[PDB]
């Protein structure tokens, strides 16, 4: 199975990926490019690309659409002033041709920042409601401790 | 392939394909189609994807060769910015 994670710069994207594949939280940089990995969970090989959510790269995400099985869209959900930046990139992303049938997985992540927004309050402010054309779900995640990572894993497998 | 105008579907194919050997020899019959003149901007998406970042130099050099010489009217998988699909992981 073909994934690709993205969201914006600091969401937590590569956190998630390496907390993956090694079970260890790493002392992340700023992706300038991409991270490719794969990663085995009950019998599936996701190969996850996680691409850099800085603006100069956020331009070239569209070169990683075509294949792609499945999104994952991190968010921070301690971040508010961010929130409508996530919306718009992330409905013009659901316009996108080669990512018509994909499946659609938000992770609402750094759930263990006392403020975070709540998933369902994350779901409002993301318009996922509004999907009608292809499955979506919406997932809280600490990358971190690990929490709701591998509910992410389960319910992508299950397309 | 010599000069071969219709086989831009083939290579499309054989960009992306998990063999490394069969990306730069697409990406090669790119190059020669071009230099004669003949078509190649179906295939751009493809051709970006795979080589992007990476410091292995065979496929950023084939990628660095086809950007001298058409990047401009090529715009699939590239289309028009500051910080385009010919550099940005090229930094």
């Amino acid at each position: 199975m073909r994934i690709l994670m993205v969201g914006l710069d600091g969401a937590g994207k590569t956190t998630v990926l390496y907390k993956l594949k090694l079970g260890e939280v790493i002392t992340t940089i700023p992706t300038i490019g991409f991270n490719v990995e794969t990663v085995q969970y009950k019998n599936i090989s996701f190969t996850v690309w996680d691409v850099g959510g800085q603006d100069r790269i956020r331009s070239l995400w569209r070169h990683y659409y075509r294949n792609t099985e499945g999104v994952i869209f991190v968010v921070d959900s301690n971040d508010r002033s961010r929130i409508g930046e996530a919306r718009e990139v992330m409905q013009r992303m659901l316009n996108e041709d080669e990512l018509r049938n994909a499946a659609w997985l938000v992770f609402a992540n750094k759930q263990d920042l006392p403020e975070a927004m709540s998933a369902a309050e994350i779901t409002e402010k993301l318009g996922l409601h509004s999907i009608r054309n292809r499955p979506w779900f919406i997932q809280a995640t600490c990358a971190t401790s690990g929490e709701g990572l591998y509910e992410g894993l389960e319910w992508l497998s299950n397309s | 392939m010599d000069s071969e105008p219709p086989s831009e579907i083939s290579l499309k194919n054989d960009l992306e394909k998990g063999d490394v050997k069969s990306k730069t020899e697409a990406l090669k019959k790119v190059i020669i189609m071009i230099l004669n003149g003949e078509k190649l901007p179906g295939l751009l998406m493809t051709i970006i994807r795979f080589v992007l970042p990476l410091q292995d130099h065979t496929i950023k050099k084939l990628l660095l060769v086809f950007w001298e010489i058409v990047p401009k009217t090529t715009p699939d998988g590239r289309l028009l910015h500051e910080m385009i699909l010919v550099c940005d992981a090229y930094r």
